[PDB]
């Protein structure tokens, strides 16, 4: 799983090197970003059932014939709500995820790894999980390099769906 | 392969839960011990030819029949091969540390090493000695209390004879 | 040439996707290490002629066969004691490189590549080098992370003769 | 490939001396101006998508006939290839920002290029209005003074101008 | 392109051997099955513009947020109206292609190949195509096996988009 | 690989002998009910997306256990490779159905899936529920009487069961 | 073995394709060539010892030193002459075979495939077996397309012994 | 590579337009005549060897130098590559006539042939000549009127002839 | 590989000794009696094709189920494939002769080649006996005693039928 | 070319070695050898013409159909028998240049590469030019080693040729 | 590649004619002089690191600005490379030598090799001195009259000085 | 291993060929060798203690520092120097090795093969064991083909160490 410090093994490890002072400031750097990106992810975690309530809205507001619409891909019943609600608390527990490994490695493994073929298959629009992930950059409450973290985990996800 | 932050996620995900309060705090200690964990890594590798041929050297004194006619250090070619073995040993202890997890010396150093020495014929009741020998060169020099801010890594140390034993087990 | 930021660029590169947090975060730690980098590079470069007369006596005195024993591998001449300084002259020079350029590229680089080659070739010990290089590791007269800095380096080049 | 720092080296080295203190001291502004540096690619990097897609818009909106039945962006093969050498024409640029040197722009991205949509029969023209779109568009979401510490950053947005310039140049 | 007698051609080349009786049987299939083909496809080609106004009104009605909804992937503008139909008049005109060239060599080359990168890029739901090519197969106004034939490439546009 | 054709010619090339009366009659049969299988296979093929998808659906309604965090279709990467595993199932039996043998199902497909899965850690029982979905779908469409000659084609469609069993039992 | 219903199997297999309207034609034409085939087949099997009996001779008259030299590769004692007539009825009894399986992928599996190792080996000359099959050619007694097919695998026999 | 039917489509998208009733009509002649067309394939396919052997048997009876101590098919090891050349030559135009069209002619065979023949050392004047041997041969045999249903195939032999003439005049 | 000579060395390094005069003494012993080792060569490689061949013969004539339909020399790819096994077990059997050892007989050969044909289903006891009719008429054309320097060549004779027996018991 | 001295020079230069005393002896015995091997190939050359008619004739004597039946492949005509006596020419001048070079390099060139293509082509029977051979290792008039010599390539021609 | 009886044969095959006289007893005296040809070539080669070693010393000593910083043998990677091309140099006119013949080292060192120092930036007239110093040495060696049978030798020398001239020109 | 008769063995067997003449030249060579190289091979096994006395002494001659400077590399122990003359013993072994096998396969496989890497860790000069050798030569006292044969071993040995 991707993260400086398998990266920093990893790029030591295919030239057959022990770890030069190169990969150590690499490292340094990452423990040095940590206290920023854990006050991020523990922010998150904290308000993270009103920020699920909160953007699966901000898309039924943006997107209204989602609830409306008949078919299994909408919320338009019980079941398609619960489903719309269960896949926001997927992406936003994968951006702390990416926090606390400070890396992309599992919203890359968990989540974006065959995430086309799901959306072409069950016929899911890729706007409506643009339109959630705005609402939480927006709204997460965050600021300072704090806010820098959270929200180029979450322009990252959005660049995999646009 | 993983570090430590990326196994508690991997945990964590198996199943389906955000972080606790507990498990954060605890992976913030890990970033404040970051510093003496770096040093060890930096102090370990800097002295990387001389913990080898040292313990080798010890080994092949303490087993005189290794190097003998026959027998499994004799010629350069094997000789070679014996040392390049124990620097390679080395190369993913170092690897474990920097990262606080051993799968990176599990997943490719030790799975499938005691097989290769029995088809070779290779004692490795000698290879893990090696080791052992390299532990405490290694630990003496990264714990060395000269030139350094003084303090407590009690801890780490015990985390790297962890890795080492790991090895010495794998191939015993 | 193998830099911190050369290897976050390398490292995007090959997996064909635009540079992550994960590769910022290394190259952050590069830019708070280079301090102390830029500290011990530029009192080596002061001190360095008082260094390299230094370094090329150590050896002399350990080795005092050198200067005695015929032939042109020998620092036995005018000529020989020249190509003796000179040579030690090259390995600090390097050493204040990778400071520079906060890593090992500089060393492997023009010193390294083919440097078992020329001893070989050449007739010249490989622990001559070694005992300039360890004088020069106690005698550089640097304290706290602009130590460590400049002994790393150091070290590297010592492991590469051993 | 070289950046900032390796190229000094480079060309020091050439000449085979040491470092002066007039440079030291210009690397040293080097570091300073770090943290402007990192914010840029962070910035630029994190609107990608956008950048590309709002530039194509433009330029088959400026241009119809390239997307005309026969001309060079008609059918999704060629479109998607269209889109993907802005990508990647984008993706080069900001591994130049971070390094602060047009080698790795150089060497991987445009020497060879020219030559290639000459074969191909693709407008370098129009390549590099592509390119001048996602300049402007980079340059505004880099330099947008909303929610970030306020400071001067007019000479690292010249440098940025440069390398959009340079691929521009090497293909019109 | 891909067709049974270039398929038949590649077979044997791919093999260094001259064309067996193997290969002529399916170039006579292919020029058996012509008849039907062609006139599948001068039946769309004259009832084209008809067919291609019938599925632009039947993607609206199924999806009226694209009529209302602002934005330039949306049919909310004289503009978007425009290039609607324009996207329709290409789908029937590579299921055409097809007939006349008795394969998905046509469709494969100009239409599918890249698909799923502008769709994502241009932010173009696939359904929207799919309502599109439902009404030409529904109202195309076949019969036997020429019905059999213009079907047969329409589904396999249909597969291609989910 | 072989198909009705071949076989017949295989088994006939072992005992050294020209074909009998009995053996052209019977393949005879075979060519005249040939548009009754190229129907159904075209019908099939046709409506592949459909049955993979609706299949998976139902799947999943009855297994939720598969989705949940931990459990072996959950992330997207797994659940990708459970529609690709179905997809490519259903690829072959439509293969086999052409031919009128199973060989290229057993060579190709079946052979050494059910060793795979329990490698990986995959239900077997759940894969073999799928291609079972997957064949009460394939066979109503396939059999479906509307908008085609009519015609008797129950023989056909034990055939086409008997390829998606035969899937079901490899790996069930 | 080689057919044209295997053939549009492996071409759509390669590529990692269901099968298209493409492969659908050329089985087609196949099973609407069948009818010739299976008619040319059951007449030679019909007629067979006629005819092996008939091109033995032929080979005899055309090379009599064939039936009077001596050694173990020729046909001048009882066991010669019996391996003569197996090998021609092996000949014959393939052509049959590519005719039922539509291909030349029987006589290519069991006959082609290692002929010219065999031929060289047991000092067989290839223009025995041209005269034999000639013969067939000339006398089997077919009409129409049953003829064209016939023939096509009986020259495809031709061509692999010259 | 394309055929009589896939030039058509190509010309036709380059333009967006869908096929003319005059476009419709001439390809339905195509269809027509492609029993005629099969014939001929199957015809010169069928004598493939012969025609490559009495040629080249005619060519170096019209041309000894070329067998000749020195000349440029002497030994078995030129004299094969001949032979396999004329062979090849022959496949190609087979393959073309068979699509109506010579891009698999041009693109696969033809171009880049003269080249090489420069390079090697070859005449590509006697080439051309043992082209033109096999056109003769194969015409005669293709359109020989015995054992077939009587009909006009005079167009069929000139585009035959065509594509003979192509291969020459590209290597003459 | 090794041979006669490697061989003697590779086991006196083993113990770390010196020749003794009985090793030297027995080695020059060796290439005394090299003439008729080379004659020995000479003469079975110039009847390779009549050795195979007339081995062949007599095995499918005393075992006519091998080429009857169904049976494991039947159709002339199975037909090749043993005459090609039958070659190549004599081409192995004559580079052990001239080396006087069988490590290249046992490594690239032997080894691996019963667990061979029983994966394939080929009689292991018939290609022994093609091996031991090879034996006899290699042998008697070895020691044929026409046209050469007369004199005994009796303990060569059988060095060169240990190796033919070697192959027969390797997979009988 | 195929000589103990271009094998000695390719075995080193595949390893990237300079020739060692390995390769030496391998050239010492080539030059060794050639005093019998410059007999057998000067012996040849002055009886070339008498072994070239002699041979020609053991094989129509042998073959006597080859002088009656019609055909070109067959001596049944002037040009037959001038075309017989030229290849029977080629072979033996083959065997000489192998002997002047010390190996089988040069009929290995000259001759066996595309043997197996011309013979199948051209009809010519391969026993004929066994038949050939034959008669030149049985009445070259050789004797020692230089018949060893001579024999050694004239039967790696019939082994090439079987 | 030919040596000096391969290249005689080739000649007169391209003629189609038997060795005369004169060309039989021009090669036999080839055969008379190889022990002179063998002692050449056996001392050069036992003395390669030293002829290499001191022709490079010389040449550096007469043209310092090669290892000057910036200049085309500073570095170790650039130094390695020289020293290495020097061996390569002398490893081909040593292969030359043996074979009596420059095909070798035409083929395969020096054609495409000024074009190579050229792109390089390697001055060519600096790489011809260094082959002419390796000349000197490798001939005094070669022609060295201590402990060895005494006799002319004039002419090979010659030879060896033929091939270490070409490679200079080659390359000036 | 490397010797004439593996190598002739090996250059047939990589292009599938049975031995040739070529091949058999190289061999007689071999063995037309081996009168000289088992001379000189049983003349230095003989006097092999008294060469290794000789050579060890012509080492501490030429370096005097390695008797005096402490350290476990050097001979400034019995132990140091017990290590020295077994060194020394087995390169003579090694050059006995080469001469009856004909070839440099032994002293390639025992010693040469990972040469470079002893020496580099456990800091023994390369020129300390050519002085060694050096001596041999010299002293070994043989004459002709004998000294010949032994020197060529020796040389091979002080070419791998510089
Ligand atoms: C090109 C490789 C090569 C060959 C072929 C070769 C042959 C060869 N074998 C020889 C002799 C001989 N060869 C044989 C061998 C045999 N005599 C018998 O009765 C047995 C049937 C047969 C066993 C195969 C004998 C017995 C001698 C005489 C004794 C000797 O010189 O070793 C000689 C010495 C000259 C002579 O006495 O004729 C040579 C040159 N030398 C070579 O360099
Ligand atoms: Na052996």
């Amino acid at each position: 799983m991707k993260t400086p410090i398998t990266e920093a093994i990893a790029a030591a490890d295919t030239q057959g090197r022990f770890l030069s002072n190169t990969e150590l400031q690499a490292v340094d750097g990452r423990f040095k970003r940590a206290v920023a990106s854990m006050e991020a992810a523990r922010a998150l975690t904290n308000n993270a059932q009103s920020l699920i309530d909160g953007a699966a809205q901000a898309v039924y507001q943006k997107f209204p014939y989602t609830t409306t619409m008949q078919g299994s891909q909408y919320a338009s019943t019980p079941e398609g709500k619960a489903k719309c609600a269960r896949d926001i608390g997927y992406y936003l527990r994968m951006v702390t995820y990416c926090l606390v490994a400070g890396g992309t490695g599992p919203m890359d493994e968990y989540l974006i790894a065959g995430l086309s073929e799901i959306n072409s298959t069950f016929d899911l629009s890729p706007s409506w999980y643009i339109e959630a992930l705005k609402y939480i950059k927006a709204n997460h409450g965050l600021t300072g390099q704090a806010a820098v973290e959270a929200n180029a985990y979450i322009d990252y996800a959005i660049n995999a769906l646009s | 392969m993983l570090d430590a932050f990326a196994k508690v996620v991997a945990q964590a995900d198996a199943r389906g839960e955000f972080l606790t309060n507990a498990q954060f705090d605890a992976l913030s200690n890990l970033v404040k011990e970051g510093n003496k964990r770096l040093d060890a890594v930096n102090r370990i590798t800097s002295n990387a030819s001389t913990i080898v041929a040292n313990a080798a050297r010890a080994l092949f004194a303490e087993q005189p029949q290794l190097i003998q006619p026959g027998g499994n250090a004799y010629t350069n070619r094997r000789m070679a091969a014996c040392l390049r073995d124990m620097e390679i040993i080395l190369r993913y202890v170092t690897y474990a540390i920097l990262a606080g997890d051993s799968s990176v010396l599990d997943d490719r150093c030790l799975n499938g090493l005691r097989e290769t020495y029995q088809a070779l014929g290779t004692p490795g009741s000698s290879v893990a000695v090696a080791i052992q020998k390299m532990k405490d060169a290694a630990i003496a020099i990264a714990n060395d209390p000269n030139g350094i801010t003084p303090g407590d890594c009690s801890a780490l140390m015990s985390e790297i004879a962890g890795y080492f034993d790991r090895a010495a087990a794998a191939v015993a």
